[PDB]
RNA sequence: ACGGGGAAUCAGGGUUCGAUUCCGGAGAGGGAGCCUGAGAAACGGCUACCACAUCCAAGGAAGGCAGCAGGCGCGCAAAUUACCCACUCCCGACCCGGGGAGGUAGUGACGAAAAAUAACAAUACAGGACUCUUUCGAGGCCCUGUAAUUGGAAUGAGUCCACUUUAAAUCCUUUAACGAGGAUCCAUUGGAGGGCAAGUCUGGUGCCAGCAGCCGCGGUAAUUCCAGCUCCAAUAGCGUAUAUUAAAGUUGCUGCAGUUAAAAAGCUCGUAGUUGGAUCU
């Protein structure tokens, strides 16, 4: 029926000011569990809001029984904003990457290259 | 040393078409198969140990 | 009778390494001019331009007229006589196409009635003779 | 080939390391510092493979940069900062101390100190030297120069260090019967007393150390590292006391602990 | 340079003699006992018995009171014992040396499963297998070759989803009650 | 010339106990000779024997009960090593039930189980079975 | 012929391989000479010559993929002009920038691991036998096979959602929907005289065509060509060529031979080499 959470290897990192743990899913007959219920889960069981908290690298087992993640909890918003990856702020749409491609930003500044002064800036 | 026949046999064959039969098993259910005419039952036997493909 | 002494070894070493030289598979693997004399070089296939279309006749024992190919390497320029193995399978070459000819699988040996023949045609025209043979592929056009 | 090397296979590691073979092609390189490269625990190996504090490189940096670690009580941001035998490592912010000490299976345990004994390291001294308008001065096993030490204080004698000023406290002479550890070969990171020392004038000395289990092995000068006057340590031990056990052994002790766990 | 190993071997060992009579009767007899695919698992199986049966008799040129024999035949007992293929009773280097094949064949899960009345025959088990319906623990196993541990011999269920354990019937008697 | 005067007695016992003979006469006679048939006889192989004195080297007529297989000498004198004594008995011996290879050690002349007893190698003079 | 760690094989001993991700060396088209620098005789630095080659307005200028992709060429013989700095680490003045190192996907039957192509019941049929009388027969009381018999159950290949994955992604895993009776959702590659497992069945050809590693088959009844049928060998694999290992005690140290099968020098002497009698508690 209902979703189970479970926290098997729990630490405060005060260096990160955050709680790391290893997240356990039960859910015997569903799809993996989305990440955005996971958060809240975690949030209504560490008594917290739910947009301190960072799951990922969620793997179902054979068979369907339980998934196994990891997850953050950060002190605040703040620390999480300073401490966590980019690519996972950006999941929770706190971050956003640069529209340009690998190619677009080598040759531009190999074209950059072949100018000197403030004409850099002018090509692009 | 002619070469002008070399396709003779080949070509001069009474083209015979294959029959249409039943697929056969495959993987394990061959195996079973296989396992069942040679080691079950002494039906196709005779005391004498004829061939799997005896004509006679 | 052989040295069996403590002090032995350079003697024993050196007499197993001069006589291997008289080993016959030893001597041709090991010398250089059967490398040099194959025509392929070492290899187990080549490409070849069929030059014409040969009949050879069996040994004495046997009576028939096995269809072969005289191909030159492109590796080398090398003329050799490739046996076409199955039968109409003469007529799926025609002359001037590329052949890829292996061995004929004794090894630099003439095989079976053959006679000085030791490859024979695997490819004619980038399709396999057995393609053709069963009506798999048929020749470019 | 030419000019020095910066990078360090994950497979060309040391061993001790305990590195994987499939978490990338490169080993952290440690820093030039006061160890060997192959002798030493890189700060973001402490802090990430043992502590894990950090899941990647990037949070070592990140803890590194927010000045949390102190080896020998001076504040690193080197995240390949050469940490090897005797140092203290100390964590103001989660408020651990821990000093890099040898396992008995030759490897940095995670070994965690008081506060009162983080003020301290012992050090054993490599070289002396009188230079410079007569000053003896005294090279350690962690390039500590210390000048005016004590003119007993000879080469393979241990010296206690006070972190904060950097100079000696006591001493203790390499002598037989004092307790030491083995800091290379194949006796890495066991504890007993000094037997016997066999001299081999043009070579290398040979020490016999017998464990306090009645165990006696071998190993050269070079490896020794004096621990206590006698039989008393003067500093914490690991949880094995620098006792090697035998496979046997282990492994029964191993069965017997799950046994009576679970 | 890559991070990827390369580590990998070959499983079983193809035999010298192709076409020996005796050899494909034995063979055959084992893969139709034991519901096996191919000749390639009971020449997997043997590869095994023959490696088991190489390191005892290391072990067993060895000096009595030598560490190592004592370690690793003590080991290599442990884990016959363990997987059920060595008694308990039994439980000297010497007699591995008297092990067959079929004391391993006995011990996959597709036997296993055959003969705990789960199946009605092997070939029965070896589709229920490979059809998810049988689980070791709470684990649902899919591997017919998985070789049962002794401790886990008491543990192998019908599955908590599938049709005959768990009661979520399936694609044909759904889609036939339907047209009913 | 002659060498090995134990190479010499060992084929003299192997010809006389092929040949059924009860005794047979060694000669020149030698320590190593002697040692050799003094493991052999420990084990019950030929029995007693009897150094005739003469005033140059020693000679020996040894008793032969027809219990001797084999006896060898392996030349030249290998130095052969506890690991590489299994080798040598599964090259020599008949059986892993009985037979033995004598071998000279700093603790004596032995066979190769009381080798591995005194955990000794040394080298091989020869076999017995 | 880059060396080694090492690889294949291997009863014991050995034989062969090691360009190839780790360590060490060497080189950057071939030579040579230098600047700078802690470190280079550096070549994604410079200076020449030699070879090749690009642009030119003919005055000059500019080159170095044995980096990553990608072409040509060579050949029997080897993949994308893709994405990313998320991992691993490296570099910098640097918590922030950059990295074709590296990671990720694409092509991939190099190889290695797991592993489908059906399973089960009733129906009778060729059916057996410790079922029983009395061999004769009853044969759902102990199991195979005719199956274009019947029957429902099961399931994944596939297609398609939603998660999960991950730096976007893909794949695997998870969930739901559809998805199997020629379950046509149709397994192949070589063979059937011996070696060596499996037909002197049928038709065709007639020393031809061909087969055949070897021995041999084929000249009008071919167990061997060409086919059909049937059969067996391995099986998502199998055949072929070459090289190599074992077989090879046919290189023999273990462990071979030398009267006649291949072989002791015509005969002595003789230095190096190899080997060398007893004896000392």
């Amino acid at each position: 029926d209902t979703v189970t959470i479970r926290t098997r290897k729990f630490m405060t990192n005060r260096l990160l000011q955050r709680k790391q743990m290893v997240i356990d899913v039960l859910h015997p007959g569903k799809a993996t569990v989305p990440k955005t219920e996971i958060r809240e889960k975690l949030a209504k069981m560490y008594k917290t809001t739910p947009d301190v908290i960072f799951v990922f690298g969620f793997r179902t087992h054979f068979g369907g029984g339980k998934t196994t993640g990891f997850g953050m909890i950060y002190d605040s918003l703040d620390y999480a904003k300073k401490n966590e990856p980019k690519h996972r702020l950006a999941r929770h749409g706190l971050y956003e990457k640069k529209k340009t491609s690998r190619k677009q930003r080598k040759e531009r500044k190999n074209r950059m290259k072949k100018v000197r002064g403030t004409a850099k800036a002018n090509v692009g | 040393g002619s070469l002008a026949r070399a396709g003779k046999v080949r070509g001069q064959t009474p083209k015979v078409a294959k029959q249409e039969k039943k697929k056969k098993k495959t993987g394990r259910a061959k195996r079973r198969m296989q396992y069942n005419r040679r080691f079950v039952n002494v039906v196709p036997t005779f005391g004498k140990k004829k061939g799997p493909n005896a004509n006679s | 009778g052989k040295c069996r002494g403590l002090r032995t070894a350079r003697k024993l070493r050196s007499h197993r390494r001069d006589q291997k030289w008289h080993d016959k598979q030893y001597k041709k693997a090991h010398l250089g001019t059967a490398l040099k004399a194959n025509p392929f070089g070492g290899a187990s296939h080549a490409k070849g331009i069929v030059l014409e279309k040969v009949g050879v006749e069996a040994k004495q024992p046997n009576s028939a007229i096995r269809k072969c190919v005289r191909v030159q390497l492109i590796k080398n320029g090398k003329k050799i006589t490739a046996f076409v193995p199955n039968d109409g399978c003469l007529n799926f070459i025609e002359e001037n196409d590329e052949v890829l000819v292996a061995g004929f699988g004794r090894k630099g040996h003439a095989v079976g009635d053959i006679p000085g023949v030791r490859f024979k045609v695997v490819k004619v025209a980038n399709v396999s003779l057995l393609a053709l043979y069963k009506g798999k592929k048929e020749r470019p056009r | 080939a030419r000019g020095p090397k910066k990078h360090l296979k994950r497979v060309a590691a040391p061993k001790h390391w305990m590195l994987d073979k499939l978490t990338g092609v490169f080993a952290p390189r440690p820093s030039t510092g006061p160890h060997k490269l192959r002798e030493c625990l890189p700060l973001i190996i402490f802090l990430r493979n043992r502590l894990k504090y950090a899941l990647t490189g990037d949070e070592v940096k990140k803890i590194c940069m927010q000045r949390f670690i102190k080896i020998d009580g001076k504040v690193r941001t080197d995240i390949t900062y050469p940490a090897g035998f005797m140092d203290v490592i100390s964590i103001d912010k989660t408020g651990e101390n821990f000093r890099l000490i040898y396992d008995t299976k030759g490897r940095f345990a995670v070994h965690r100190i008081t506060p009162e004994e983080a003020k301290y390291k012992l050090c054993k001294v490599r070289k002396i030297f009188v230079g410079t308008k007569g000053i003896p001065h005294l090279v350690t096993h962690d390039a500590r120069t210390i000048r005016y030490p004590d003119p007993l204080i000879k080469v393979n004698d241990t010296i206690q260090i006070d972190l904060e000023t950097g100079k000696i406290t006591d001493f203790i002479k390499f002598d037989t019967g004092n307790l030491c550890m083995v800091t290379g070969g194949a006796n890495l990171g066991r504890i007993g007393v000094i037997t016997n020392r066999e001299r081999h004038p043009g070579s290398f000395d040979v020490v016999h150390v017998k464990d306090a289990n009645g165990n006696s092995f071998a190993t050269r000068l070079s490896n020794i590292f004096v621990i206590g006057k006698g039989n008393k340590p003067w500093i914490s031990l690991p949880r094995g006391k620098g006792i090697r056990l035998t496979i046997a052994e282990e492994r029964d002790k191993r069965l017997a602990a799950k046994q009576s766990s679970g | 340079p890559v991070a990827r190993s390369w580590v990998c071997r070959k499983t079983y060992v193809t035999p010298r003699r192709p076409f020996e009579k005796s050899r494909l009767d034995q063979e055959l007899k084992l893969i139709g006992e034991y519901g096996l695919r191919n000749k390639r698992e009971v020449w997997r199986v043997k590869f095994t018995l023959a490696k088991i049966r190489k390191a005892a008799r290391e072990l067993l040129t060895l000096d009595e009171k030598d560490p190592r024999r004592l370690f690793e035949g003590n080991a290599l007992l442990r884990r016959l014992v363990r997987i059920g293929v060595l008694d308990e009773g039994k439980m000297k280097l010497d007699y591995i040396l008297g092990l067959k094949i079929e004391d391993f064949l006995e011990r996959r899960l597709q036997t296993q499963v055959f003969k705990l009345g789960l199946a009605k025959s092997i070939h029965h088990a070896r589709v229920l297998i490979r059809q998810r319906h049988i689980r070791v623990r709470k684990q649902v196993v899919n591997i017919p070759s998985f070789i049962v541990r002794l401790d886990s011999q008491k543990h192998i269920d019908f599955s908590l989803r599938s049709p005959y354990g768990g009661g979520r019937p399936g694609r044909v008697k759904r889609k036939n009650a339907k047209k009913g | 010339v002659r060498m090995n005067v134990l190479a010499d007695a060992l084929k003299s016992i192997n010809n006389a106990e092929k040949r059924g003979k009860r005794q047979v006469l060694i000669r020149p006679c030698s320590k190593v000779i002697v040692r050799f048939l003094t493991v052999m006889m420990k084990h019950g192989y030929i029995g007693e024997f009897e150094i005739i004195d003469d005033h140059r080297a020693g000679k020996i007529v040894v008793n032969l009960t027809g219990r001797l297989n084999k006896c060898g000498v392996i030349s030249p004198r290998f130095d052969v090593q506890l690991k590489d004594l299994e080798k040598w008995q599964n090259n020599l011996l008949p059986s892993r039930q009985f037979g033995f290879i004598v071998l000279t050690t700093s603790a004596g002349i032995m066979d190769h189980e009381e080798a591995r007893r005194k955990h000794t190698g040394g080298k091989i003079l020869g076999f017995f079975f």
